[PDB]
């Protein structure tokens, strides 16, 4: 019964800023299939692109929310979600 | 050349210092190779106190058994007699404790199994850096810098100063150690020189007799047990090996290979 | 009996000290639940990285430092398995020789 939906992406060119939000109904992150971040309080990120992204949640609107900033073409991937898999967005830098 | 070799064998001292500088190499080989020095906030000090315990047991134990004189001493304990059980008992023990004593100084002198066994245990309410209103990240940072985790927060300076300290203390209680076992030997000699009956030349004679009646005796009996299997051969084969045979052949039958498997 | 066994010992003694055999045997055997990062709804791909990284597979995505933590305790209870073993077969050669000093007849 549990439904999840990747949003927020879309295309930004170098020096840009893009935020994803994800709709729930503990969590993790995926890109392509790589790893990105984990959030529970707890919160990691990959040392591949340490520094750049941020991870949080709200279990008021039961949705959590990632911000990378800066976004270069070096990290043109699809972005996916994992608590069960979620359907992913395609996002690539220009 | 060889027999001033076996002569200076024959010098206590001489194998006591082989035994001692034979353990500290294998120590330090094996501190040097498999030690690691294990990083868990949970059970660190049970690793390093086993490093300082287990081999020193070990070593005491294998250094007690390998005598074999020893047996025959717990046999006759389980008048003149038993002052001179104690005599070797006393000789005996020397050597079989000087090399957990050499392993027990070399380790406490180089430091690292203390550094490592001890670490959570320092004091840190006195250093200001560490509050940790947690409480528990505090023991496990305490049992992570000392093995391998540099950690460069300022906490590095700071981990120096405890390993520094804890050094120190090690290193006293080597040489405290040190000084205790010296003194012991000093009052065991006491002993060995108050009770003792025989006199000083009285009692060295008397090893060198035993020594000597001992190898004289399980010569004879190797050269018994020769004679007797010798006289088993040339009764039932009718002639002595090694000798002249082209006299007489028994010619054994099958009923007589039984006769000599009664022993 | 004591030649016999001393060899086996020496192997079994040497290889929990080295703690290579039984880094790579009970290492599916480990703990996760303490750790929060393994949540593995599946239930299944947490056993599969749990045996894969221990054997050569880095996997840097956070779970190293992780994994060397997992690798440590299990290389940590080696050790005192040996040690263990180890003075086990002493006390046991002891009341062994005891045998051989009181049942024997002879001198």
């Amino acid at each position: 019964q549990v439904q999840l939906v990747e949003s927020g992406g879309g295309l930004v060119q170098a020096g840009g800023s893009l935020r994803l939000s994800c709709a729930a109904s503990h969590m993790r992150w995926y890109r392509q299939r790589e790893w990105v971040a984990a959030i529970y309080a707890g919160t990691h990120y990959a040392d591949s692109v340490k520094g750049r992204f941020t991870i949080s949640r709200d279990n008021a609107k039961n949705t959590v929310y990632l911000q990378m900033n800066s976004l270069k073409p070096e990290d043109t991937a699809v972005y996916y979600c994992f608590v069960y898999i979620g359907q992913g967005t395609q996002v690539t830098v220009s | 050349l060889n027999n001033i070799v076996s002569s200076l064998q024959r010098n206590g001292i001489f194998i006591n210092s082989l035994i001692a500088a034979l353990t500290i190499g294998g120590q330090q080989l094996f501190s040097s190779s498999t030690f690691s020095c294990p990083c868990q906030v949970g059970k660190n000090f049970y690793y390093g106190s086993a490093f300082l315990v287990i081999p020193a047991l070990i070593l005491l134990v294998a250094g007690f058994a390998l005598r074999s004189q020893m047996w025959t001493i717990t046999g006759e304990y389980c008048p003149l007699e038993c002052k001179l059980a104690c005599l070797r008992f006393f000789s005996i023990t020397g050597r079989a404790v000087i090399a957990p004593l050499t392993w027990l100084a070399v380790t406490l002198l180089t430091g690292t199994y203390y550094e490592c066994a001890a670490s959570e245990f320092a004091s840190v309410d006195h250093y200001p850096m560490f509050d940790n209103v947690s409480a528990s990240k505090r023991e496990e940072i305490l049992a992570g810098f000392p093995c391998c985790r540099s950690a460069p927060s300022d906490v590095i300076l700071v981990r120096d100063e405890i390993a520094l300290l804890h050094r120190y203390q090690s290193q006293m209680l080597g040489w405290i150690l040190i000084t205790l076992a010296t003194i012991a030997a000093l009052v065991s000699c006491c002993v060995a020189k108050c009770c003792s009956p025989l006199t000083s030349l009285q009692h060295c004679y008397w090893t060198s007799h035993l020594q000597n009646e001992r190898e004289l005796f399980e010569q004879a009996a190797e050269q018994h047990s020769r004679l007797l299997m010798m006289h088993r051969i040339k009764k039932l084969f009718g002639f002595i090996p090694g000798s002249e045979d082209v006299k007489h052949i028994r010619i054994p039958s099958c009923q007589d290979w039984k006769d000599i498997s009664v022993p």
